[PDB]
């Protein structure tokens, strides 16, 4: 319908003043030019109930026309291994041995590991084709060589493979040698399996140099230009520490390898050890570790999983930072996407002047207007503001390009997303085609679903602009700071403000950002959270790659679970679920923490006694005892709505707080979540059960701080109902005046 | 200062009272409209072989999560062939049963007495 | 009420031929005598509706009449030192530290370290009562001497408590500080927490001696006679390290006590490190090491919680076996018991010529008649039948004792369960006092739940006694085994046999029974799965005492869910949450494994297509196939009931696996099972989704094997329906036919 | 022995072939016996301030959990102010719609003809 | 032989070049120990009158470059003596209160990096038996070894 024809992505999400940021767009086709200009977003929700949209264009040095052009993207996780020298092409005989877990056998042709340049039938490959492997050589004039397996694959089996060339008798030859044990596989040793077999064929031609990259779970496009190898036929699933040989293996020597003995260890060429750099800080590194002494050390493009399941994976340890001769496969997904690498359109340098906020690169091309968000923040050391808001960039990594029709409201952005995945990515919330679920995702790549544009639930960049254009209309003064920011600067970056703000859903944390709120909540600080789901998940940020997140599931409120040997991530050794589990609840920091769930509309809040008390007096300062608070709104048309918090003391919510209204009128369609379910039983649904609500809690902290919790997610979308003038904006104002005051916050 | 664990209580308290007064008040509402759910209920108690009613499943799910619902036993023993229902030592009843299903349909009509004497 | 006033167990649950068992029976009063004899079970199910209670009398040498008396029971977890030398009852000053963490601060007096007497108040304590610590000296004249602290505990929050005498100022001092971080307490850093005190008092007599020995977490009832000290007020919660120094400490020591540094260690007494002795094989003894170096040996008494998380616990490591220095701690529960201690009335040497079969010991008082089950093996290494039937113990000790009125029809067998609760104990799926589930469960004490006599819930045993029956009143000679044999011997125990029966619920399952299966079947065994929830919890019998089982669990199908850092088992340091997670589901071994559970009655089972299949003829041969398999029985009025497995490939049903059957109408009231839920959206229920089924499988194994699965608890109690004469019966009297002779299993 | 991938399938499609012939039976029954769910989805399709009847809310559990689920989404463009219904590039229809709501019901209808036309 | 923290800033918008120097000693890894009263530590700045422009040469620690790179090799000249550990290059000026920051070994704005070569990334249980430089900041600018520098020294 609509053709989206631009767009585009920064390399970092929030820049200082005095430092540059640089935009990488793309088209559809080279032709013509493309306009663009920066603005300072206000509103996101173009509602026409609402505010309606808002923007600011800012004269700086950014404006006028660059050339459009396209922009091919590599897709799919992999490892290359340069070779200039051609090293790993042996003049005469060689062998190749590998473990192999496909997931996907029967899809299309898939390259296990290669030297192979397929414009042109040169090289040597091992690939998956019509469900079987195959091992074939080429001279680059067309003609091949190949062998074939006669058992085809399973469907998640640990196979030793052994392809074998030999000039000597003219021969090829294939050893296929199935090693399940009680644990590894997707069935056990009960099964009569036959999978084995030992073929060969004649040798016609001779390999010849394929001038490309060695490639892992690939075969190469075509011949290296600038040094690139473009990758094409992409493979779905596990390999385990391949070796290269110069000398034709035996059937005794497939057998001793195919029970992890190394053979002949100075006939080696080269043995990619993959659980190479394992250490107690995991191994946070895409350096592949030549074992053999060559220098041929490979490289993970796009991030296939570190740290997973190998082929000799008896269940005794879990935690592969302790077993590293365990965990020496890497998954090889085919559709990953970490960097666009993409070739740099125009940069910014953001001046002096120029205060922090949301801004964003307004790109026009011929009928199609794009955004590029990103924020600015305070200058290095300093605070201009007395109020700090919390952009949570990490939960826009989470649900960054979210597919829905690939996986109800859409709009031309998702059915862009279904068209063009190659050029966009998935998201945490979804899964790969292989069965599970993604869990790198990436800020270095188009989202498409954080442009500020178009009853239901919001997108989290528009839903994060109700508060600033609540700022906004009002008089406060506010700083915009992110959550890689208060990743890299701990508190000391929050002791710089007296009230923090959060953003609508902050639902994916950093285990240094809980002790970065802890340590500011502790020693006399102030805090909002206006929001609900607010620190569930534990998010680690990749220590080489800083734009790279990482979260690995379980049972909860998920949509995937993580498979049994594969809890612990690999950025740092450590376990890393969900926060309440790693004796960390929400409700023992911010007050309340997660209990509900839905997706049909919001409810109100009903006052508790604890309104008519004098501490608090301040609080409901301009609201009638007989009052609802929220109902109506932007967002379901109520204030508690779609993800609820609540209190309770034995996760840890402090004794002193005060619960100040509810929620209620909450339909059978929120449950309980799975974390407070010991048997389940009917009537565990919203209506029926006392665990679904939301509660609006007030604790006060020592040193004259405290901390103010909403515990709902519809509370900001519920802010500009009635032009500005509802009991939600006035029992937020009443609060936010509050704290912005320099006497210390009442107790 | 936090010093005294006796100065805080559970404020949650206050919120499960509210709760169980509008939870109480539907369902007299929901037994006074429909009362043919107490004949259903005397039927086939089980639900063998015809599942209940939305509402008498709804009326169930308050029954079976209650904190009341600690009480009201059926208690026998092995030489008896009667079936009693104990109140929280219980305080056995006095009128005997030769079924069970006897027995759970008058615990029925207790609870809902229980939930009328209580508003 | 009937007055239960006769009790007994065995010390071990299954004999074989030529060794001794022995019994241990206790009266509500010391009078009289009770007749004794042998019996041998065949039916246990009273129902009108069935065949009815059946038993056969032995004559043997077991009979005869026997004093009663009255047995005493210690009931609740401490750790108890020896000190005949009063070595730890010092003449001039001495200092007591300790870490605290109270669950129940204010339920009664409590003691956590004494060397006390409590006839008359000689020794010294530092016990809890009245909220506060209290540490009091005596000399056995009735005058004692206490200091109590001004700051009260909260609740599950770690302390520092130190207790100083001071005779060269006549002087008891107690200090007290609150060492909680960001992970080991109820709440966190950010409350404003007063907790710290320094108090002191007059010493006007002095600590003598208290004749008993030195308890932590309880106080001495009376004099040590016969070398046992009766412990009486139990604490509740956890002890990190406790120690003794011969010398007053000051508030600086204190101080640095409550950071963890040992303080003059030349002048310490006693020193117990809990966490001394934990390998890379978790800690399997009652042994508790003095870190001092003077010998004063502890011994856990009625199993307390080892490998339990420390006052220094940050969650970087939750696995003790890796981290031990932060794993110190010891739970000691008011209400465990692991060995009733009782002396023995008399015993019994298994004859040459008794058949391997069900037992029990029918003890019969003035009013009053009981059962003790005990199991008779066949000689060892001989095999007396082809088929061989499982008791499942284990899953025994599971529901031992199982308490609802403590937490539905009752006998009078729970009432005394409730009435006497320090002479039972309770079940794996109760739970404590605390709050928390109970871990560890025991043979060696009176299971009131397992005795053959008395619609929704029948028990564990006579569920087995309905297959019992049911091959006793056909032809079929048979064997009988154990779990904790299976245990013991492995693979070898099974491969005697041609084919092995699982009983009505073999829920809880060692690892290495789970591997005796998978070898068995691996090479042409045999077996049939009469049941369902069948390979769930993974289960570890304790090395030193093989009566005392383990289980800690997870989210799952479960009562309850471990604490945090605490979910490696003590008795070796493996993961052992349940089996779906570590990789080896049921369905990989069985065929089907659990998918739903409810709790009103039973449904019956429809033929899918391959009921038709000419391979499998010979299971379906005498039905019409157009009926109903199932309807109506003893046990909900179906077969398919109460708790559910289905074929699922994914988790790893063989490929060869047939789908014979199906159960249907299931009401609303069955629910998923929370594995399978990702975002738990309404309708999760029985008639409204496609989970909530069983499934009546078959497949076929390597070298003449096979494996017969049926995939319902309710299967078995459908045998004896309409006297022998039904679909059920018939069918397994196919399979059973089919599996003991001597062609190989078809395929 | 077992050698080859391709002689073994997947069995439990025969059971989900059979549970959904019964389930769109049933669900036709409800939608005929009570005539009164599609008014009252047409009058609030999101439940807002009267949240739906036990029959509407099974009928609704039906169809939210289909592996046909996933076809009538409700594409919108923001330079339409009107709503279309994707069908599964997807394939829009005609009619327009201006509010969701409407939309809401028309997919409610559409899927009520589809659960007629498959038996 | 005493370890120093060595930053040096280039800053075009107030057209200043900076440079911070601040010792790190501890116990063990000096020359002397911690007992002396060792002021070492400071902090300028001068004008900068140019550009940093294109040397068309390598980039090279230890060393510097003696002419352009003519057959893509890089003659270095001038030779270091002496550990280093870690040297990276960050795309932004810095202020004295980062330098601190990096003078305790905290890796401050990971996002700003240009590059960062860890010369213990490699490290298995069979030592470093390579000449491979790992870029430890994902650009791919990895070096190499020339002429057997001593892998495996102390930090």
């Amino acid at each position: 319908m609509k053709d989206i024809a631009i767009r585009g992505y920064c390399d970092r999400p929030s820049v200082a003043t005095g430092e540059t940021i640089r935009f990488y767009v793309s088209a559809n086709e080279t032709r013509g030019t493309f306009d663009a200009e920066l603005v300072r977003l206000i509103h996101g929700d173009s509602n026409p109930a609402g505010p309606g949209y808002k923007e600011e264009a800012i004269k700086s040095d950014l404006e006028g026309q660059y050339p459009a052009r396209f922009q091919r993207t590599q897709f799919g996780s992999y490892v290359e291994v340069a070779d200039p020298d051609a090293g790993l092409q042996p003049d005469g005989a060689f062998s190749v041995h590998l473990f192999l877990w496909s997931t996907t056998p029967s899809r299309g042709r898939q390259g296990i590991a290669s030297r192979w340049n397929d414009e042109r039938q040169s090289g040597w490959n091992l690939a998956i084709e019509d469900g079987r492997v195959v091992f074939t050589i080429g001279d680059g004039s067309g003609a091949t060589s190949s062998v074939v397996s006669d058992r085809p694959l399973f469907q998640q089996i640990w196979y030793s493979i052994t392809g074998v060339y030999d000039p000597e008798k003219k021969q090829l030859r294939l050893y296929q040698k199935s090693v399940v044990n009680r644990t590894n596989s997707r069935f056990g040793l009960v099964v009569p399996l036959d999978s084995d077999c030992a073929v060969s064929a004649d040798a016609t031609v001779k390999a010849a140099d394929s001038e490309t990259s060695l490639l892992i779970a690939g075969l190469g496009e075509a011949a290296a230009q600038d040094g690139r190898t473009w990758c094409i036929a992409h493979y779905n699933g596990k390999v385990d520490a391949p070796k290269i040989y110069g000398c034709a293996l035996g059937q005794d020597d497939a057998e001793k390898l195919s029970r992890g003995e190394i053979v002949r260890p100075i006939s080696r060429l080269a043995h990619w050890d993959f659980s190479a750099g394992i250490g107690l800080n995991g191994i946070p590194t895409d350096h592949v570790v030549d074992a053999s002494g060559y220098g041929h050390h490979g490289r993970c493009m796009n991030q296939p999983s570190r740290g997973s399941t190998g082929w000799n994976w008896d269940g005794h340890e879990e935690n592969f930072i302790h077993c590293p001769e365990q965990y020496g496969a890497l998954w090889f997904h085919e559709d990953c996407l970490d960097d666009c690498r993409w070739e740099k359109d125009f940069e910014f340098t953001v001046p002096e002047g120029l205060k922090s906020d949301f801004y964003a690169v307004k790109i026009r091309y011929e009928d199609t207007e794009d955004y590029i968000p990103f924020f600015v923040l305070p200058p290095r050391g300093t605070a201009t503001a007395p109020i700090l808001v919390i952009a949570s960039t990490l939960s826009y990594l989470a649900y960054a390009n979210e597919q829905i029709m690939h996986k109800p409201v859409l709009n031309e952005n998702d059915v862009e997303l279904h068209k063009n995945l190659s050029y966009y990515g998935l998201s945490t919330a979804d899964g790969h085609i292989d069965g599970r679920g993604v869990q790198y995702t990436s800020w270095r790549r188009p989202i498409m679903n954080l442009r500020p544009k178009h009853f239901g639930s919001i997108w989290e960049l528009p839903a994060d602009l109700h508060l600033i254009d609540w700022l906004n209309h009002n008089g406060f003064e506010y700083d915009v700071a992110t959550e890689h920011d208060l990743n890299d600067q701990g508190a000391e970056l929050l002791r710089r403000y007296k009230v923090v703000l959060t953003g609508s859903h902050p639902e994916y944390q950093t285990w240094a950002n809980a002790d970065a709120w802890e340590d500011y909540l502790a020693d006399g600080g102030r805090g909002m959270y206006l929001a609900a789901n607010g620190m569930y998940w534990i998010v680690e940020v990749h220590p080489e790659k800083p734009w790279v997140m990482e979260v690995r599931k379980e049972l909860g409120v998920t949509a995937w679970e993580a498979p049994p040997g594969e809890y612990h991530y690999s950025t740092n050794g450590r376990r890393g679920g969900r926060f309440r589990g790693r004796a960390r609840a929400t409700q023992k920091i911010w007050g309340t923490g997660m209990s509900s769930f839905g997706f049909d509309h919001s409810g109100y809040f009903v006052q508790m006694p604890d309104s008519q008390d004098e501490r608090v007096a301040w609080i409901m300062e301009g609201i009638d005892p007989e009052e609802r608070i929220g109902d109506g709104g932007l967002v379901g048309g109520g204030a508690g709505g779609y993800e609820l918090d609540r209190y309770d003391l034995a996760l840890g919510t402090p004794p002193n707080t005060l619960l100040l209204a509810s929620s209620v009128e909450h339909s059978v369609v929120y449950t309980v979540i799975p974390d407070d379910k010991a048997f389940p039983h009917p009537g565990m649904n919203g209506g029926e059960h006392p665990f679904v609500r939301a509660d609006i809690t007030y604790f006060s902290t020592a040193n004259g701080g405290g901390m103010f919790a909403t515990s709902s997610i519809s509370w900001l979308g519920s802010l500009s109902w009635n032009d500005y003038d509802n009991n939600v904006s006035k029992m937020t104002k009443n609060v936010l005046n509050q704290f912005i005051k320099d006497e210390p916050a009442p107790r | 200062c936090v010093r005294d664990p006796s100065n805080y209580r559970d404020r949650s308290a206050d919120w499960y009272a509210f709760y169980d007064e509008r939870r109480r008040k539907e369902i007299i509402d929901i037994i006074d409209e429909h009362p043919e759910i107490v004949e259903e209920h005397a039927a086939n108690p089980f639900g063998y072989r015809k599942h209940p009613s939305p509402y008498l499943q709804r009326v169930h799910n308050y029954f079976r999560m209650q904190p009341t619902f600690g009480r009201y036993y059926i208690y026998s023993e092995r030489e008896w062939d009667a079936y009693r229902i104990a109140t929280i030592l219980p305080e056995l009843g006095d009128e005997r049963f030769k079924t069970e299903e006897e027995a759970m349909h008058a615990v029925f009509l207790r609870r809902i007495e229980d939930v009328r004497a209580e508003l």
